[PDB]
Formats: C-alpha cells, structure tokens, sequence
C-alpha cells in the first residue's frame, strides 16, 4: 500500500530545508 | 465580511511597518534565563526550554552560531527571520519575545509553546481525518492571508515548522526563509516535498508557492503521507514537475478537488494566485462548515487537545544530546549581523 511504501522509506523523519 | 477583512488587514500593515522600518533590538542578555532542556534542533544550533527569571516565564530561546550562519551562507536569510519575526503579530504566527546576540551567537527568545509538533503527532497517529486537517489548514489559510498581505512569502511550510498550543491550535514556527518580496524571488530554498514546480525549474516564483504547499501540508495531513516521496530529493523532484497526483480512496470528493486546484503547476489556475485571490479557498465547498471569524478568535473546539503535566514540562519533544554554549572571548561576524 501507498502507506507501508511510505513508513518503509527513508524521508519519515525530520526533512531538513535545502541551501543552494 | 470581505471588506472587515480588508480593514483589519489594513491596520494590521499599519502596525507591521512601524515595527518593520525600526525593528527592535538588544531586548534582553543570555544570563537573564536558566537553561533548562534542548527542545528542538536545527542547522544553525540548538532550541532550549528557559526560563525568564525576573518573571518566572518559559520560553523557548533559538540559538544560531553566527559562523555557521555565513558558512551556509544564510546571513540575508537569518536578518530576514528576526526583522520579519519581531514585527508580526497575529494569533498563530509563534511570538518573538527577545532578541539579542553576543561574540558567538544569535539568540531568539520566542513563546514556549508546549503542546508538540504537528509533525510527531502525524507520524504517531499517522493521518488526520478531514474535519481535524481542516481545523489546521483553516488557521494556515487566515495566516498566510496575514502575511502575504504584507508582502511577506513564508516558504517553509511543513508539519515540521507547525506547533501546536495548549488549546490545540498552531503555530508557525520558523521564519527561516520568509522573506518581504513585491514581485518575483529566485532563491532555491523550501523543503523538497513541498517546493512549488516553478522553484525546481528555476523560474522565478512568487507568494503561489506558500499556497502550493498549502496543498501538500492538507493533502500530507489528510493522508499520512506526501503528494510526492522518494528517497532522494531529485526523484522528488521528477514526481513535483510530472503534474500527477494520486488520491487516496478515503479522500472526500470535494477535498481532491480542492487539491488539484491548490497542486496545479499552471500558475494563472492555482487557487490563492487568481484575481479573486483568497477567497477562491475559504468561500471552497471543503471549508462550507468552517467559521472563519470564530477559528481566527480561537472559540471552536480543537479536535485534539496535547498533555500538559504543567510549567516546563517538555515531554511532548524529544530528548537531545545537551552540549554547552560557548561564547567566544573575541567578536566573530560583526559586520554581517550588525542589525541584529
Ligand atoms: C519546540 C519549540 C517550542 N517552543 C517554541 C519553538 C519555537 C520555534 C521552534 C521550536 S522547534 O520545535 O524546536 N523547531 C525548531 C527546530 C527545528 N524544528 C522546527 C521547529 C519549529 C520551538
């Protein structure tokens, strides 16, 4: 399912901002 | 009721420029406050529980390593964040309180606010219904009209930047990337989930972008997940500038169409940037039951109220490694946060 794809990958924590 | 709104916000600008065109500056010193927890972390330093100790109040005091600062390369960025932030007022914008600096660091003493990030409370219980993602997005819709009122872009909308309060309301934290723009902005700068399509393209955006992650934040709230993941930013990236959207099944007709309507990469057909303005969404069949007067007085009911085990307790953040502030006997970057 969409979710588990999503609680399985590596962007579930914190998201940092960019820079550039 | 569109032109109450047209003269609150008038006097509201009236005060924001005051504020704006004399910032104020030097309002406290570091060893006015006890330091008691690490609340929170960021890429310029540490967020500290303190207490004021003539007063007896917590706050929440933002420390930046001014170095670190020019490093990254974010000094225009950081003035923008202070100056923006002490002039503002409005009931979900969180409070600057103090500010000041010393040979080290750029500190900024803000409203404690002890209830939680909207994010580990999303991450926890995993997704919001429609009637508690409303209740929040409805307070991101009045602030954003604050703001872009005022010439401001806010640009760093997330689940992250949003805390929530005693009575189970929200606060934008973080005023990193906001910036006071008329017309256009190039700077690359947000969160890769939520970045507008014109952002990744390098074209040259305006305050649409706010109103595009507007859209994530509701679509992320209501799903439990974002519009666009990966596990690299540039497959983000591909997934934003393909203009595809998969709903959820559980998603109300009314919610998706409110979607594809905030989600849209063309600009001149994206609510929020059309002649209406606004009103495009409040007056929106998903907003029908929201009573916009009474979220902006704060007299609904939230549908969630955090724990509160009393003054400074901190159990609704995490724990974080404690580490010293360390002020430097010799000035370091002067000149650049001079007006600080
Ligand atoms: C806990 C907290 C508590 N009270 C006020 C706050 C004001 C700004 C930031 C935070 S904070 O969460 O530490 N914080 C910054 C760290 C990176 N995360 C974004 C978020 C807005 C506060």
């Amino acid at each position: 399912t969409t979710y588990a794809d999503f609680i399985a990958s590596g962007r579930t924590g914190r998201r940092n901002a960019i820079h550039d | 009721e569109q032109e109450s709104v047209k003269e609150f916000l008038a006097k509201a600008k009236e005060d924001f420029l005051k504020k704006w065109e004399n910032p104020a500056q030097n309002t406290a010193h570091l060893d006015q406050f006890e330091r008691i927890k690490t609340i929170g972390t960021g890429s310029f330093g540490r967020v500290m529980l303190v207490k004021h100790m003539e007063t007896g109040n917590h706050y929440a005091m933002k420390i930046l390593d001014k170095q670190k600062v020019v490093k990254l390369k974010q000094i225009e960025h950081t003035l923008n964040e202070k100056r923006i932030l002490q002039a503002v007022n409005f009931p979900f914008l969180v409070k600057l309180e103090f500010s000041f600096k010393d040979n080290s660091n750029l500190y900024m003493v803000m409203e404690y606010v002890p209830g939680g990030e909207m994010f580990s409370h999303l991450r926890r219980i995993g997704r919001f219904s429609e009637p508690h993602a409303r209740f929040y997005a409805a307070q991101i819709v009045l602030t954003f009209e604050y703001l872009h009122s005022l010439d401001l872009i806010y640009r760093d909308l997330k689940p992250e930047n949003l805390l929530i309060d005693q009575q189970g309301y929200i606060k934008v934290a973080d005023f990193g990337f906001a910036k006071r723009v008329k017309g256009r902005t190039w700077t690359l700068c947000g969160t890769p989930e939520y970045l507008a399509p014109e952002i990744i393209l390098s074209k040259g955006y305006n305050k649409a972008v706010d109103w595009w992650a507007l859209g994530v934040l509701i679509y992320e709230m209501a799903a439990g997940y974002p519009p666009f993941f990966a596990d690299q930013p540039i497959q983000i990236y591909e997934k934003i500038v393909s203009g595809k959207v998969r709903f959820p099944s559980h998603f109300s007709s009314d919610l998706k169409d409110l979607l594809r309507n905030l989600l849209q990469v063309d600009l001149t057909k994206r609510f929020g940037n059309l002649k209406n303005g606004v009103n495009d969404i409040k007056n929106h069949k998903w907003f029908a039951t929201t009573d916009w007067i009474a979220i902006y007085q704060r007299k609904v009911e939230a549908p969630f109220i955090p724990k509160f085990k009393g003054p400074g307790d901190t159990s609704n953040f995490d724990d974080y490694e404690e580490e010293e502030i360390r002020v430097s006997i010799n000035e370091k970057c002067g000149k650049e946060f001079s007006e600080f």
